[PDB]
């Protein structure tokens, strides 16, 4: 089948460049064009510009006139993306697109769009994180999580499972550019002072594997 | 030993032509010699198709039809009976049962000037390939979409036209060789090119 | 200017629903180049209706709209359970091809009152650095929540941050809660923490809270 395949996530700092790749394929690449966009969290989408893959024709933004060059290349039959001079407001998330030409026509729409690179400029002090307990006092508990490098984590109970109330927050950049999020569970019904209670948490980008019991 | 005609400025000429816009000068009624050119020359890629360049002097044939233009240094082995690419199928279509032999040297020296030499210009988008000898001196704004574009530039509608990008020190994969290739005719009519 | 403004905030409504979304803009731009995409959250936008009065390759419930040069509408009849999202304006008819602020659409569930709750720091913050304090709010429906922080003798928006998970299935109900940071000095300056709400299905204000004992 016909896609569209985009580079992975990188993590940069104040002041250097990037390179975003949008290897395409199944279609006729000679006679398209790639249109870039950036999404932040939760937040409107914007332009960046684009390129004919004909070569010859770059139109970007006003507020990024510098900064950005779309090079092309026609070998491998990709196209690249570079942004200088990263900046704490770019953190966001970059797509790529282009329309589903074959040939004779070309499709008047951005019908394929590519999976999504992401890009954090901070401080870049990796650290793990701390995990602190929750207790009540028909009631709910959880243990949090904080203090953990800007990056992907995940959370689970020894299962990926007993959704009886699960909730998981969405990540909480605090002052200092660490990352910070909790979950809390209800408990079934006034019978917590037996069975078990547990609140593990996973985690894999660095060498953190850490766990907590929870009690009233 | 009569009059000549005219080779050398045709090969000695400054400026040739662009590919997309290639000249043509019927020489007939004077001798030819096929000789001096491939005995003792600077003259590169001396490929002959038709007819070997031994023993070329003696045939006639009635008339001579000269093309010249000017492309890329690497991109000169798709000008030939048959081959696809940007060439060949958009600007030159070269028909298959050729007679003729084609000349193409390099030059560094009269092209390629330092800083940015943007003065040749060849086609890139056309709906459909050349038909056998044909040239397409059009400017029209090519149509690539299912929507009509009067005379703007956007989205599934481009221009057909583009520049080359010769540089001084580019390398030698990209340098602009001028290249001339010949032709010939003989139909129900007294041949007049006939050197010995 | 070029914009892309549109008019509704945001809808909440049962499956089935006429669903008329409009994209007013600003500057003239010719009906032929504009187009609909729609993002559900945690993945990328995928393309609905191009080029105003056509379809996609696929699309279902019979997505329509149609316009001029200065206005643009889509509606979307019966709308089905699984279409629930956001939708984003977008033209490219002229540089710079300015997007949309972009709707968004929810299930109405007779707005139900929530649950209160606070977690008191515990033994683990008292020798780690900064020792803090979250609040729980569970189970409503409208996203009018005040959070308000009723410290003692003092009401006061020094830090604090807020978390908003995304909409139910089963439940059909929002959820926050509340973070606060404080001096880790002896946090014994004010001995009353609480944190205060107001909600439509909840008629008097509600205050619960616990001094440490
Ligand atoms: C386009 O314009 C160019 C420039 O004028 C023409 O090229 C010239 O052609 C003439 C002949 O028509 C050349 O004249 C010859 O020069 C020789 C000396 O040059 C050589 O010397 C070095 C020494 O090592 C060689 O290594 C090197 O190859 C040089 O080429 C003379 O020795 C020649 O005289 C001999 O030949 C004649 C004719 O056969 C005999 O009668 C003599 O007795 C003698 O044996 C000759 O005079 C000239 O050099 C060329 N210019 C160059 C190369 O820059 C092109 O001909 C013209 N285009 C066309 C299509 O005509
Ligand atoms: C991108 O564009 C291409 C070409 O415009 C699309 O390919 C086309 O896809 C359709 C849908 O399956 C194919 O139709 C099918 O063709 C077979 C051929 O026998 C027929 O038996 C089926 O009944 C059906 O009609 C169509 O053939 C195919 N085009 C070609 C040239 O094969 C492609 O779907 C587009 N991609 C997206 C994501 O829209």
């Amino acid at each position: 089948q016909m896609q569209l395949v985009q580079s992975g996530p990188e993590v940069k700092k104040p002041g250097t460049s990037v390179k975003v790749s949008c290897k395409a394929s199944g279609f006729t690449f000679t006679s398209s064009a790639v249109q870039w966009v950036r999404q932040a969290r939760g937040q409107r989408l914007e332009w960046i510009g684009w390129i004919v893959v004909g070569s010859g024709n770059t139109n970007y933004a006003q507020k990024f006139q510098e900064r950005v060059t779309i090079t092309r290349d026609m070998s491998t039959s990709t196209a690249y993306m570079e942004l200088s001079s990263l900046r704490s407001e770019d953190t966001a998330v970059y797509y790529c697109a282009a329309p589903n030409c074959s040939n004779v026509v070309c499709y008047d729409g951005f019908d394929i769009w590519g999976q999504g690179t992401m890009v954090t400029v901070s401080s870049a002090s990796t650290k793990g994180p701390s995990v602190f307990p929750l207790a009540p006092s028909t009631a709910a508990l959880g243990c949090l999580v904080k203090d953990y490098f800007p990056e992907p984590v995940t959370v689970s109970w020894n299962s990926g499972a007993l959704t009886s109330g699960v909730h998981t927050f969405p990540a909480v950049l605090q002052s200092s550019g660490l990352y910070s999020l909790s979950s809390v569970v209800t408990v079934p019904s006034s019978s917590l002072g037996t069975q078990t209670y547990i609140c593990n948490v996973n985690h894999k980008p660095s060498n953190t594997k850490v766990d907590k019991k929870v009690e009233p | 030993i009569t009059n000549l005609c005219p080779f050398g400025e045709v090969f000695n000429a400054t400026r040739f032509a662009s590919v997309y816009a290639w000249n043509r000068k019927r020489i007939s009624n004077c001798v030819a010699d096929y000789s001096v050119l491939y005995n003792s020359a600077s003259f590169s890629t001396f490929k002959c198709y038709g007819v070997s360049p031994t023993k070329l002097n003696d045939l006639c044939f009635t008339n001579v039809y000269a093309d010249s233009f000017v492309i890329r240094g690497d991109e000169v082995r798709q000008i030939a009976p048959g081959q696809t690419g940007k060439i060949a199928d958009y600007n030159y279509k070269l028909p298959d049962d050729f007679t003729g032999c084609v000349i193409a040297w390099n030059s560094n020296n009269l092209d390629s000037k330092v800083g940015g030499n943007y003065n040749y210009l060849y086609r890139l988008f056309r709906k459909s390939n050349l038909k056998p000898f044909e040239r397409d001196i059009s400017t029209e704004i090519y149509q690539a979409g299912s929507t009509p574009c009067n005379g703007v530039e956007g989205f599934n509608c481009y221009f057909p036209l583009q520049s080359y990008g010769f540089q001084p020190t580019n390398g030698v994969g990209y340098q602009p060789y001028r290249v001339v290739v010949l032709s010939f005719e003989l139909l129900h009519a007294p041949a007049t090119v006939c050197g010995p | 200017e070029i914009v892309l403004t549109q008019s509704p905030g945001t809808l909440s409504l049962s499956p089935g629903e006429r669903a008329t979304l409009s994209c007013r803009a600003s500057q003239s731009v010719s009906s032929s180049y504009l187009a609909w995409y729609q993002q559900k959250p945690g993945q990328a936008p995928r393309l609905l209706i191009y080029s105003a009065s056509s379809r996609a390759t696929g699309i279902p419930d019979r997505f329509s709209g149609s316009g001029s040069g200065t206005d643009f509408t889509l509606t979307i009849s019966r709308l089905e359970p699984e279409d629930f999202a956001v939708y984003f304006c977008q033209q490219y008819g002229t540089s710079p091809w300015t997007f949309g602020q972009g709707t968004k659409v929810e299930i109405k569930r007779t707005v139900a009152a929530p649950s209160v709750f606070i977690f008191p720091p515990s033994d683990e913050q008292l020798k780690s650095g900064t020792a803090s304090v979250v609040c729980l709010l569970n189970n409503f429906y409208p996203r009018e929540a005040k959070v308000q922080w009723k410290v003692d003798n003092a009401l006061q928006s020094g830090n604090s941050q807020e978390s908003v998970t995304e909409q139910d299935s089963k439940d059909s109900t929002y959820s926050l809660s509340s973070t606060l940071t404080l001096s880790k000095a002896d946090y014994e300056k004010h001995k009353v923490y609480a944190c205060e709400v107001t909600h439509q299905g909840l008629s008097s204000p509600v205050t619960k809270s616990f001094n440490r004992g």
